[PDB]
């Protein structure tokens, strides 16, 4: 849950 | 050439972590361990066409990823300060590190006080 927000945080840094 | 056969020797899944969120995924470390636990450190094409399945996480959206911030949020109003936003998400889970943290609260908000329902619909796109 916490884990799927970091994921997408994660995601947005590239590009 | 394609993002697979740019790196292909198999692709280590760190890498093919990385095409998926170029692809517009998000992979978390519970999905490189299942990848692992099956196929090891390096997948083949139709093992990291698999992976990718495996990361669309259609169950994904706003009120299955504001759980966490909404257990700090005591009173139910809607908002967490960037610092709490920061902590939270540097200690528990995929931790990320202070400055990942601070550049994703900085990029959606520049006030303090921030709506993390909307926060958390913005990252998703």
């Amino acid at each position: 849950s916490l884990m799927r927000v970091q994921a997408h945080i994660r995601k947005r840094m590239v590009a | 050439k394609d993002m697979f056969n740019t790196k292909s020797s198999k692709l280590r899944i760190e890498d093919a972590s990385h095409n998926a969120r170029k692809l517009g995924l998000a992979p978390s470390s519970t999905d490189e361990k299942k990848i692992r636990d099956l196929y090891g450190d390096s997948l083949t094409y139709e093992q990291y066409l698999e992976y990718l399945t495996m990361c669309v996480h259609d169950r994904d959206n706003m009120e299955e990823l504001i759980k966490m911030f909404s257990h700090f949020d005591n009173n139910s109003s809607g908002f967490l300060t960037k610092n709490q936003m920061k902590n939270i998400l540097t200690t528990w889970g995929d931790a990320l590190t202070e400055q990942e943290a601070n550049d994703a609260l900085n990029a959606f908000s520049s006030e303090d006080r921030i709506n993390y329902k909307l926060f958390c619909e913005d990252i998703l796109s």
